[PDB]
């Protein structure tokens, strides 16, 4: 996994991600899933203020480094 | 229906000025495809957003002139006021009216006040300095003589009618028409100072590449607006020849370098059904509130949107797990979800309450307005 | 090869100035309050306070020569009759 990033819930903890920059979105909320119980349907991933889109990259969101993502939960989920 | 609180600041630009949606139509459509938007303003965030990029929007009608229904324009000032949009920006887009008005009687009067270039060459605009300019920050650049002699003339033209006042020059936004005696024949473009400084800087050698790190020199233009400017000289949208044929080619004015050369594309000439035009004449502008500019707003915006958000979910945290609590209580431990996010304010917090109560996220108590209940 | 302006479009900002003298009616910085707007209160004459300019180019406070006007009408400075600029 050449770009390791991290996944940022609302108590602050942060998650460690190791993906590539082609890796898709849609992609990340699994292995978001398979390290913390949230389940894809749950998640809202925000970088820079933006949503990202399931069908969509890393590399479209101009991710990098130690890019942090924030997981910010569904209030109609859960 | 359209969310964006921007796109929609987009579509009333699309309606005022003179494209193709707003020449296809009629005073009494868009009056009313635009009354339409202002209703839905009502539901956007943070109503500023919009602000920003429609006043941005019509300072360049206003200034390009180029406003398809001045009734509107106007008019669409006080409907802005109407639909309840803060006070100091309606008056103050008013007062931007005010000023071509005023300006034009002053262009005109500065034009017979003398009979540097010919009466009818220059056109002035003087404008309040509160009401229109945002960010504020130095732009350097070498005007060519002719500009430069005219600056101070003008400058002893207000001074003898409103003593006590300073004009402060703004290249952004002037533009002109400059002829351009090519290889192939003469045409008019219309440019913005900058592009203008570049162009010029070539005047004392006429068929000599010039490298982006000398036009640095010659033009006086920061590093990056230099990128841009060259970029919308090499690069023009929807042109089929470039007016400066760039060197080592690249797809992004970033990858530009000090010894990129540049020089005055001698095959340049318009094309009117394939056949080659020697007299045109082509627009090349449609500039901003400098770029540093763009991304400091963006920048927080962005960073508005995250804590909106933080907030808006923080809440509905604390409803689920609870299910009946009171602003009191909730204040409290809204700061300490929170706690390595960031610290909300109180109005921010009561702002996303009440999104979240028309959404029916959350519900108040007919035994105590205060005290919300989580529904659904 | 010649590029030469062909019709320019100069836009400026318009801003005020900074006088650095003062109202030799009041003695107070002409760019400040005057010694009327100072202490009175607020109220429906706690209007704005802006400077004038004469034909004589002097220039003192509004108050200050509005006060100045009901009476003595010529610029107490050199006695030639006070005449306003826009
Ligand atoms: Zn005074
Ligand atoms: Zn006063
Ligand atoms: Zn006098």
């Amino acid at each position: 996994g050449s770009m390791l990033i991290k996944v940022k819930t609302l108590t602050g903890k942060e998650i460690e991600i190791d993906i590539e920059p082609t890796d898709k979105v849609e992609r990340i909320k699994e292995r978001v899933e398979e390290k913390e119980g949230i389940p894809p349907q749950q998640q809202r991933l925000i970088y820079s203020g933006k949503q990202m889109n399931d069908e969509k990259t890393a590399a479209d969101y101009k991710i990098m480094g130690g890019s942090v993502l924030h997981l910010v939960l569904a209030l109609r989920g859960g | 229906e359209s969310k964006c609180p921007e796109e929609l600041a987009n579509y009333c630009d699309m309606l005022l000025r003179k494209t193709p949606l707003s020449k296809k139509l009629t005073s009494e459509e868009i009056e009313a495809k635009l009354k339409e938007v202002l209703k839905k303003l009502k539901y956007v965030q943070n109503k500023d957003v919009f602000m920003r990029y429609h006043k941005a929007h019509l300072t360049r009608r206003l200034i390009l002139d180029i406003s398809a229904d001045s009734e509107i324009e106007e008019n669409m000032v006080e409907w802005l006021r109407e639909v309840g949009m803060p006070a100091d920006y309606v008056n103050k887009l008013a007062r931007m009216f005010q000023d071509i008005k005023v300006s034009e009687d002053l262009n005109q009067a500065f034009k017979e006040m003398h009979k540097a270039l010919p009466a009818d060459s220059v056109n002035i605009k003087i404008l309040n300095a509160g009401a229109w300019s945002r960010s504020s920050e130095k732009v350097f650049v070498s005007l060519p003589t002719e500009l430069e002699d005219l600056i101070p003339e003008v400058e002893e033209f207000y001074k003898k009618n409103h003593s006590g006042r300073k004009l402060h020059w703004h290249h952004l936004m002037s533009n002109g028409i400059i002829t351009f005696k090519n290889e192939v024949g003469q045409y008019d473009l219309e440019v913005t100072t900058f592009q203008l400084a570049v162009l010029f800087a070539w005047n004392q050698r006429p068929r000599e590449k010039i490298s982006f790190e000398n036009l640095k020199l010659a033009t006086e233009l920061p590093d990056a607006e230099l990128r841009r400017t060259l970029w919308s000289l090499v690069a023009f949208p929807k042109l089929k020849r470039q007016v400066l044929l760039y060197e080592p080619q690249v797809n992004s004015p970033k990858d530009f370098t000090e010894g990129t050369l540049f020089s005055v594309n001698q095959e340049f000439s318009l094309i009117k059904n394939a056949k080659v035009q020697k007299r045109g004449k082509i627009n090349l502008i449609g500039r901003l509130q400098l770029t540093t500019e763009r991304m400091r707003e963006e920048e927080n915006e962005g960073i508005v949107q995250l804590r909106i958000l933080r907030t808006q979910e923080a809440i509905i945290q604390i409803m689920k797990m609870r299910k009946k609590i009171s602003n009191a209580q909730l204040q409290t431990e809204l700061v300490e979800i929170l706690k390595n996010m960031f610290l909300p304010q109180k109005k921010m917090i009561k702002e996303q309450i009440e999104w979240l109560i028309e959404h029916k996220y959350i519900r108040r108590d007919e035994s105590d307005i205060n005290t919300f209940i989580y529904m659904a | 090869k010649r590029f030469e302006v062909k019709k320019w479009n100069a836009v400026a900002l318009w801003a005020w100035d900074i006088v650095v003298d003062n109202c030799a009616i009041c003695r107070n910085h002409i760019m400040d309050l005057c010694i009327e707007c100072q202490a009175n209160q607020a109220s429906a004459t706690s209007e704005e306070c802006t400077v004038a300019w004469g034909v004589c180019n002097h220039a003192f406070h509004f108050h200050c020569i509005s006060r100045w006007l009901k009476t003595r009408q010529v610029c107490p400075l050199d006695n030639r009759e006070w005449e306003f600029q826009k």
